[PDB]
Protein backbone atom coordinates (compact mmCIF):
# COMPACT_ATOMS: atom_id res chain seq x y z
CA UNK A 1 0.00 0.00 0.00
CA UNK A 2 3.10 2.36 0.70
CA UNK A 3 4.69 1.82 -2.37
CA UNK A 4 1.52 2.73 -4.67
CA UNK A 5 1.06 5.41 -2.37
CA UNK A 6 4.57 6.38 -3.24
CA UNK A 7 4.16 5.66 -7.11
CA UNK A 8 0.76 7.85 -7.36
CA UNK A 9 2.27 10.78 -5.68
CA UNK A 10 5.60 10.65 -7.91
CA UNK A 11 3.21 10.14 -10.90
CA UNK A 12 1.39 13.63 -10.42
CA UNK A 13 4.17 15.37 -9.28
CA UNK A 14 5.53 14.24 -12.68
CA UNK A 15 2.53 14.94 -14.36
CA UNK A 16 2.14 18.31 -13.04
CA UNK A 17 5.73 19.57 -13.37
CA UNK A 18 5.75 18.34 -17.10
CA UNK A 19 2.02 20.03 -17.87
CA UNK A 20 -0.79 17.66 -18.57
CA UNK A 21 -4.60 17.74 -18.76
CA UNK A 22 -6.85 18.40 -16.87
CA UNK A 23 -8.58 15.01 -17.27
CA UNK A 24 -5.47 13.48 -16.99
CA UNK A 25 -4.34 14.99 -13.65
CA UNK A 26 -7.49 14.72 -12.67
CA UNK A 27 -7.71 10.89 -13.26
CA UNK A 28 -4.42 10.31 -11.55
CA UNK A 29 -5.46 12.30 -8.11
CA UNK A 30 -8.11 10.63 -7.96
CA UNK A 31 -5.78 6.83 -7.83
CA UNK A 32 -3.93 8.96 -5.52
CA UNK A 33 -6.66 9.48 -3.15
CA UNK A 34 -8.27 6.52 -4.13
CA UNK A 35 -4.33 4.94 -2.93
CA UNK A 36 -4.76 6.72 0.29
CA UNK A 37 -8.50 5.54 1.11
CA UNK A 38 -7.15 1.79 0.59
CA UNK A 39 -4.06 2.87 3.11
CA UNK A 40 -6.00 4.08 6.21
CA UNK A 41 -9.37 1.55 5.49
CA UNK A 42 -9.56 -0.90 3.00
CA UNK A 43 -12.60 -1.78 1.29
CA UNK A 44 -14.46 0.70 3.58
CA UNK A 45 -15.22 2.25 -0.12
CA UNK A 46 -15.81 0.06 -3.11
CA UNK A 47 -14.00 -2.92 -3.44
CA UNK A 48 -10.83 -3.86 -1.68
CA UNK B 1 -38.32 7.07 -30.89
CA UNK B 2 -35.33 9.42 -31.33
CA UNK B 3 -37.19 12.87 -31.10
CA UNK B 4 -39.94 14.25 -28.90
CA UNK B 5 -38.22 14.35 -25.49
CA UNK B 6 -37.76 10.58 -25.81
CA UNK B 7 -34.34 9.76 -24.95
CA UNK B 8 -32.32 12.95 -24.43
CA UNK B 9 -33.47 12.79 -20.58
CA UNK B 10 -32.67 9.36 -20.50
CA UNK B 11 -29.48 10.24 -21.80
CA UNK B 12 -28.65 13.28 -19.29
CA UNK B 13 -29.66 11.06 -16.33
CA UNK B 14 -27.19 8.45 -18.08
CA UNK B 15 -24.63 11.49 -17.50
CA UNK B 16 -25.65 12.57 -14.30
CA UNK B 17 -24.47 9.56 -12.54
CA UNK B 18 -22.22 8.40 -9.99
CA UNK B 19 -20.09 5.34 -12.03
CA UNK B 20 -18.28 4.77 -8.53
CA UNK B 21 -15.86 2.40 -10.39
CA UNK B 22 -12.95 4.69 -10.60
CA UNK B 23 -12.04 3.14 -13.95
CA UNK B 24 -15.52 2.77 -15.15
CA UNK B 25 -15.68 6.61 -14.77
CA UNK B 26 -12.33 7.55 -16.43
CA UNK B 27 -14.05 5.46 -19.13
CA UNK B 28 -16.83 7.57 -19.41
CA UNK B 29 -14.91 10.62 -19.63
CA UNK B 30 -12.63 9.26 -22.14
CA UNK B 31 -15.37 8.70 -24.28
CA UNK B 32 -16.58 12.78 -24.30
CA UNK B 33 -13.64 13.18 -26.95
CA UNK B 34 -14.03 11.89 -30.97
CA UNK B 35 -11.72 10.20 -32.81
CA UNK B 36 -9.55 11.83 -35.49
CA UNK B 37 -7.83 11.29 -38.87
CA UNK B 38 -5.46 11.56 -40.86
CA UNK B 39 -6.29 15.71 -42.13
CA UNK B 40 -7.06 16.50 -38.19
CA UNK B 41 -3.66 14.66 -36.77
CA UNK B 42 -1.53 16.74 -39.27
CA UNK B 43 -3.34 20.13 -38.68
CA UNK B 44 -3.28 19.37 -34.95
CA UNK B 45 0.83 19.04 -36.18
CA UNK B 46 1.20 21.80 -37.73
CA UNK B 47 -0.76 24.10 -34.92
CA UNK B 48 1.92 22.18 -32.62
CA UNK B 49 4.36 23.01 -34.98
CA UNK B 50 3.49 27.02 -35.27
CA UNK B 51 3.44 27.36 -31.55
CA UNK B 52 6.80 25.67 -30.36
CA UNK B 53 8.03 27.90 -33.03
CA UNK B 54 6.67 30.88 -31.77
CA UNK B 55 8.00 29.64 -27.96
CA UNK B 56 11.01 29.54 -29.06
CA UNK B 57 11.14 32.51 -30.69
CA UNK B 58 9.72 34.44 -27.24
CA UNK B 59 12.37 32.94 -25.37
CA UNK B 60 15.40 34.23 -27.50
CA UNK B 61 13.80 37.58 -27.32
CA UNK B 62 13.78 37.78 -23.56
CA UNK B 63 17.09 38.15 -23.51
CA UNK B 64 18.94 40.33 -25.95
CA UNK B 65 15.87 41.15 -27.67
CA UNK B 66 13.49 44.26 -28.14
CA UNK B 67 10.67 45.59 -26.48
CA UNK B 68 7.87 43.57 -28.08
CA UNK B 69 4.52 46.27 -28.67
CA UNK B 70 0.87 44.70 -27.54
CA UNK B 71 0.23 44.11 -31.31
CA UNK B 72 3.73 41.95 -31.37
CA UNK B 73 3.19 40.45 -28.65
CA UNK B 74 -0.45 39.58 -28.42
CA UNK B 75 -0.23 37.17 -31.91
CA UNK B 76 2.64 35.34 -30.22
CA UNK B 77 0.76 34.42 -27.48
CA UNK B 78 -2.41 33.53 -29.08
CA UNK B 79 -0.35 31.45 -31.12
CA UNK B 80 1.29 29.75 -28.67
CA UNK B 81 -2.29 29.16 -26.71
CA UNK B 82 -3.46 27.80 -29.42
CA UNK B 83 -0.55 25.14 -30.19
CA UNK B 84 -0.81 23.95 -26.47
CA UNK B 85 -4.77 23.55 -27.10
CA UNK B 86 -4.15 21.49 -30.18
CA UNK B 87 -1.72 19.12 -27.76
CA UNK B 88 -4.40 18.92 -25.59
CA UNK B 89 -6.74 17.58 -27.78
CA UNK B 90 -4.37 15.31 -29.38
CA UNK B 91 -3.87 13.60 -26.35
CA UNK B 92 -7.37 14.00 -25.15
CA UNK B 93 -8.20 12.01 -28.85
CA UNK B 94 -5.48 9.26 -28.40
CA UNK B 95 -5.86 8.36 -24.82
CA UNK B 96 -8.05 6.03 -26.56
CA UNK B 97 -5.62 4.18 -28.38
CA UNK B 98 -3.58 4.39 -25.05
CA UNK B 99 -6.22 2.29 -23.31
CA UNK B 100 -6.66 -0.20 -25.92
CA UNK B 101 -3.00 -0.51 -26.08
CA UNK B 102 -2.55 -1.01 -22.10
CA UNK B 103 -5.78 -3.43 -21.99
CA UNK B 104 -3.12 -6.25 -22.43
CA UNK B 105 -0.59 -6.04 -19.56
CA UNK B 106 -3.29 -6.05 -16.55
CA UNK B 107 -3.76 -9.42 -14.33
CA UNK B 108 0.57 -8.83 -13.00
CA UNK B 109 2.49 -6.41 -11.29
CA UNK B 110 0.23 -3.22 -11.40
CA UNK B 111 -3.12 -1.84 -11.49
CA UNK B 112 -4.95 -1.52 -14.78
CA UNK B 113 -5.24 2.56 -13.69
CA UNK B 114 -1.77 2.85 -13.05
CA UNK B 115 -1.14 1.06 -17.00
CA UNK B 116 -3.09 3.35 -18.16
CA UNK B 117 -1.61 6.39 -16.34
CA UNK B 118 1.56 5.35 -17.73
CA UNK B 119 0.35 4.71 -21.58
CA UNK B 120 -1.16 8.14 -21.49
CA UNK B 121 2.58 8.90 -20.00
CA UNK B 122 4.00 7.51 -23.21
CA UNK B 123 1.34 9.20 -25.33
CA UNK B 124 2.66 12.53 -24.18
CA UNK B 125 6.19 11.21 -24.98
CA UNK B 126 5.40 10.24 -28.33
CA UNK B 127 3.36 13.60 -28.90
CA UNK B 128 6.06 15.54 -28.05
CA UNK B 129 8.18 13.59 -30.20
CA UNK B 130 6.36 13.23 -33.33
CA UNK B 131 6.71 13.88 -37.13
CA UNK B 132 3.73 14.54 -39.40
CA UNK B 133 6.69 15.32 -42.10
CA UNK B 134 6.80 11.84 -42.71
CA UNK B 135 3.69 11.10 -43.88
CA UNK B 136 2.15 8.40 -41.42
CA UNK B 137 -0.32 7.82 -39.00
CA UNK B 138 -0.14 8.66 -35.49
CA UNK B 139 -1.28 5.23 -33.98
CA UNK B 140 1.96 3.60 -35.93
CA UNK B 141 4.59 5.49 -34.36
CA UNK B 142 1.95 6.56 -31.16
CA UNK B 143 2.23 2.74 -30.23
CA UNK B 144 6.03 1.95 -29.75
CA UNK B 145 5.95 5.03 -27.54
CA UNK B 146 3.39 3.96 -25.47
CA UNK B 147 4.50 0.19 -25.37
CA UNK C 1 -2.52 17.28 -3.45
CA UNK C 2 -4.10 16.81 -0.67
CA UNK C 3 -6.41 14.06 0.17
CA UNK C 4 -9.30 13.48 2.31
CA UNK C 5 -9.61 11.04 5.76
CA UNK C 6 -11.42 8.24 5.08
CA UNK C 7 -12.30 7.92 8.55
CA UNK C 8 -13.87 11.24 9.07
CA UNK C 9 -15.51 11.53 5.06
CA UNK C 10 -17.00 7.75 5.26
CA UNK C 11 -18.78 6.32 7.66
CA UNK C 12 -22.10 5.75 9.28
CA UNK C 13 -22.78 9.20 10.73
CA UNK C 14 -20.61 11.50 8.16
CA UNK C 15 -18.42 13.70 10.04
CA UNK C 16 -17.25 16.04 7.37
CA UNK C 17 -20.82 16.33 5.34
CA UNK C 18 -22.62 17.86 8.93
CA UNK C 19 -19.51 19.99 9.15
CA UNK C 20 -20.17 21.50 5.68
CA UNK C 21 -24.07 20.59 5.64
CA UNK C 22 -23.49 18.64 2.08
CA UNK C 23 -24.90 15.12 1.74
CA UNK C 24 -22.59 12.14 1.80
CA UNK C 25 -23.59 11.87 -1.89
CA UNK C 26 -22.54 15.75 -2.64
CA UNK C 27 -19.23 14.80 -0.87
CA UNK C 28 -18.27 11.89 -2.87
CA UNK C 29 -18.96 13.58 -5.64
CA UNK C 30 -16.79 16.96 -5.22
CA UNK C 31 -13.81 14.14 -3.69
CA UNK C 32 -13.74 12.15 -6.43
CA UNK C 33 -13.21 14.38 -9.45
CA UNK C 34 -17.02 13.68 -10.30
CA UNK C 35 -18.71 17.13 -10.36
CA UNK C 36 -17.86 20.81 -9.38
CA UNK C 37 -18.60 22.76 -6.35
CA UNK C 38 -18.66 27.00 -6.03
CA UNK C 39 -16.11 27.45 -3.31
CA UNK C 40 -16.71 31.26 -3.55
CA UNK C 41 -18.80 33.87 -4.95
CA UNK C 42 -18.38 37.75 -4.99
CA UNK C 43 -21.74 39.00 -3.94
CA UNK C 44 -20.83 42.87 -3.44
CA UNK C 45 -18.90 43.03 -7.22
CA UNK C 46 -21.81 40.87 -8.81
CA UNK C 47 -24.31 42.70 -7.38
CA UNK C 48 -22.73 45.79 -7.98
CA UNK C 49 -22.22 44.56 -12.00
CA UNK C 50 -25.25 42.69 -12.34
CA UNK C 51 -26.59 44.87 -14.46
CA UNK C 52 -24.10 45.43 -16.77
CA UNK C 53 -24.10 41.52 -16.97
CA UNK C 54 -28.26 41.61 -17.32
CA UNK C 55 -27.43 44.13 -20.09
CA UNK C 56 -24.77 41.77 -22.04
CA UNK C 57 -27.58 38.35 -21.51
CA UNK C 58 -30.24 40.96 -22.84
CA UNK C 59 -27.79 41.52 -25.96
CA UNK C 60 -26.74 38.50 -26.49
CA UNK C 61 -30.91 36.97 -25.94
CA UNK C 62 -31.30 40.15 -28.74
CA UNK C 63 -29.07 38.33 -31.29
CA UNK C 64 -30.26 35.14 -30.72
CA UNK C 65 -33.74 36.23 -32.01
CA UNK C 66 -32.72 38.39 -34.73
CA UNK C 67 -30.76 34.91 -36.36
CA UNK C 68 -33.69 32.84 -35.51
CA UNK C 69 -35.38 35.56 -36.86
CA UNK C 70 -33.35 35.11 -40.12
CA UNK C 71 -33.80 31.59 -40.14
CA UNK C 72 -37.36 32.16 -40.29
CA UNK C 73 -37.55 34.47 -42.92
CA UNK C 74 -35.12 32.00 -44.66
CA UNK C 75 -37.75 29.32 -44.02
CA UNK C 76 -40.60 31.49 -45.48
CA UNK C 77 -38.95 32.16 -48.81
CA UNK C 78 -37.77 28.31 -48.98
CA UNK C 79 -42.25 28.03 -48.60
CA UNK C 80 -42.11 30.44 -51.04
CA UNK C 81 -40.08 28.46 -53.00
CA UNK C 82 -42.60 25.35 -52.73
CA UNK C 83 -45.42 27.51 -53.11
CA UNK C 84 -43.90 28.45 -56.88
CA UNK C 85 -43.08 25.10 -57.68
CA UNK C 86 -46.30 23.15 -56.38
CA UNK C 87 -49.36 25.40 -56.99
CA UNK C 88 -47.80 27.39 -60.30
CA UNK C 89 -48.05 23.18 -62.24
CA UNK C 90 -50.31 21.01 -62.37
CA UNK C 91 -50.72 18.14 -59.62
CA UNK C 92 -52.66 16.50 -56.79
CA UNK C 93 -53.51 18.58 -53.64
CA UNK C 94 -52.06 16.00 -51.49
CA UNK C 95 -48.88 16.07 -53.39
CA UNK C 96 -48.53 19.29 -53.07
CA UNK C 97 -49.39 19.51 -49.28
CA UNK C 98 -46.51 16.02 -48.59
CA UNK C 99 -44.05 18.90 -49.36
CA UNK C 100 -45.62 21.37 -46.93
CA UNK C 101 -46.23 18.91 -44.58
CA UNK C 102 -42.21 17.76 -44.43
CA UNK C 103 -41.13 21.39 -44.90
CA UNK C 104 -43.28 22.45 -41.58
CA UNK C 105 -41.52 19.34 -39.44
CA UNK C 106 -38.94 20.52 -40.96
CA UNK C 107 -38.91 23.74 -39.87
CA UNK C 108 -40.86 22.85 -36.39
CA UNK C 109 -37.58 20.87 -35.41
CA UNK C 110 -35.35 23.36 -36.28
CA UNK C 111 -37.63 25.48 -33.20
CA UNK C 112 -37.72 23.08 -31.41
CA UNK C 113 -34.08 22.87 -31.47
CA UNK C 114 -33.89 27.06 -30.92
CA UNK C 115 -36.04 26.43 -27.73
CA UNK C 116 -33.59 23.81 -26.25
CA UNK C 117 -30.99 26.40 -27.04
CA UNK C 118 -33.50 29.28 -25.08
CA UNK C 119 -33.93 26.71 -22.23
CA UNK C 120 -29.93 26.50 -21.77
CA UNK C 121 -28.95 29.70 -22.48
CA UNK C 122 -32.01 30.77 -19.64
CA UNK C 123 -30.47 28.11 -17.60
CA UNK C 124 -27.05 29.22 -17.65
CA UNK C 125 -28.07 33.05 -17.03
CA UNK C 126 -30.40 31.45 -13.95
CA UNK C 127 -27.69 29.66 -12.12
CA UNK C 128 -25.28 32.34 -12.19
CA UNK C 129 -27.72 34.78 -11.13
CA UNK C 130 -28.30 32.36 -7.99
CA UNK C 131 -24.94 30.93 -7.60
CA UNK C 132 -24.06 30.35 -3.68
CA UNK C 133 -20.82 28.76 -2.08
CA UNK C 134 -20.29 25.35 -1.42
CA UNK C 135 -22.88 24.58 -4.29
CA UNK C 136 -22.32 21.67 -6.07
CA UNK C 137 -22.90 21.67 -9.89
CA UNK C 138 -23.09 18.22 -12.28
CA UNK C 139 -22.84 18.58 -15.95
CA UNK C 140 -19.44 20.09 -16.34
CA UNK C 141 -20.37 21.70 -19.73
CA UNK C 142 -21.93 23.97 -17.54
CA UNK C 143 -19.31 24.53 -15.00
CA UNK C 144 -17.64 25.37 -19.01
CA UNK C 145 -19.95 27.59 -19.68
CA UNK C 146 -19.60 29.46 -16.64
CA UNK D 1 -51.05 -11.08 -25.75
CA UNK D 2 -50.10 -10.48 -22.26
CA UNK D 3 -54.09 -10.12 -21.41
CA UNK D 4 -55.34 -12.88 -23.58
CA UNK D 5 -52.48 -15.53 -22.11
CA UNK D 6 -52.02 -14.37 -18.52
CA UNK D 7 -55.76 -13.70 -17.66
CA UNK D 8 -56.68 -14.92 -14.37
CA UNK D 9 -53.79 -13.31 -12.63
CA UNK D 10 -56.07 -10.34 -11.49
CA UNK D 11 -53.53 -8.67 -9.36
CA UNK D 12 -50.93 -8.81 -11.71
CA UNK D 13 -53.06 -7.36 -14.54
CA UNK D 14 -54.05 -4.39 -12.01
CA UNK D 15 -50.70 -4.27 -11.85
CA UNK D 16 -50.31 -3.95 -15.46
CA UNK D 17 -53.09 -1.43 -15.65
CA UNK D 18 -50.66 0.83 -13.33
CA UNK D 19 -47.65 -0.12 -15.51
CA UNK D 20 -46.92 3.94 -16.29
CA UNK D 21 -44.46 2.44 -19.10
CA UNK D 22 -46.09 1.62 -22.28
CA UNK D 23 -43.92 0.38 -25.73
CA UNK D 24 -42.11 -2.43 -26.46
CA UNK D 25 -38.42 -0.02 -27.18
CA UNK D 26 -39.47 2.09 -24.12
CA UNK D 27 -39.42 -0.98 -21.68
CA UNK D 28 -36.32 -1.86 -23.61
CA UNK D 29 -34.87 1.52 -22.68
CA UNK D 30 -35.62 1.60 -19.31
CA UNK D 31 -34.44 -1.53 -18.66
CA UNK D 32 -31.17 -0.57 -20.34
CA UNK D 33 -31.04 2.97 -18.50
CA UNK D 34 -31.08 1.17 -15.27
CA UNK D 35 -29.16 -1.82 -15.24
CA UNK D 36 -26.75 -0.03 -17.33
CA UNK D 37 -25.99 3.49 -15.58
CA UNK D 38 -23.86 6.09 -17.32
CA UNK D 39 -24.02 4.79 -20.54
CA UNK D 40 -26.36 6.23 -23.67
CA UNK D 41 -29.01 3.61 -24.80
CA UNK D 42 -29.40 2.90 -28.36
CA UNK D 43 -32.14 1.17 -29.99
CA UNK D 44 -30.16 -1.77 -31.15
CA UNK D 45 -27.79 -1.90 -27.69
CA UNK D 46 -30.67 -2.25 -25.20
CA UNK D 47 -32.55 -5.43 -27.48
CA UNK D 48 -28.25 -7.06 -27.92
CA UNK D 49 -27.80 -6.26 -24.15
Amino acid sequence: LYRRVINRNNRLKRLIDLGAPEIIVNNEKRMLQESVDALFDNGRRGRP
Amino acid sequence: EDESEALRQARKDAELTASADSVRAYLKQIGKVALLNAEEEVELAKRIEAGLYATQLMTELSERGEKLPAAQRRDMMWICRDGDRAKNHLLEANLRLVVSLAKRYTGRGMAFLDLIQEGNLGLIRAVEKFDYTKGYKFSTYATWWIR
Amino acid sequence: APVTHIWYFKGVPSRLGYLLDLAPKDLEKIIYFAAYVITSVDEEMRHNELSTLEAEMAVERKAVEDQRDGELEARAQKLEADLAELEAEGAKADARRKVRDGGEREMRQIRDRAQRELDRLEDIWSTFTKLAPKQLIVDENLYREL
Amino acid sequence: QIVERFGFSEIMRSTLEKDNTVGTDEALLDIYRKLRPGEPPTKESAQTL
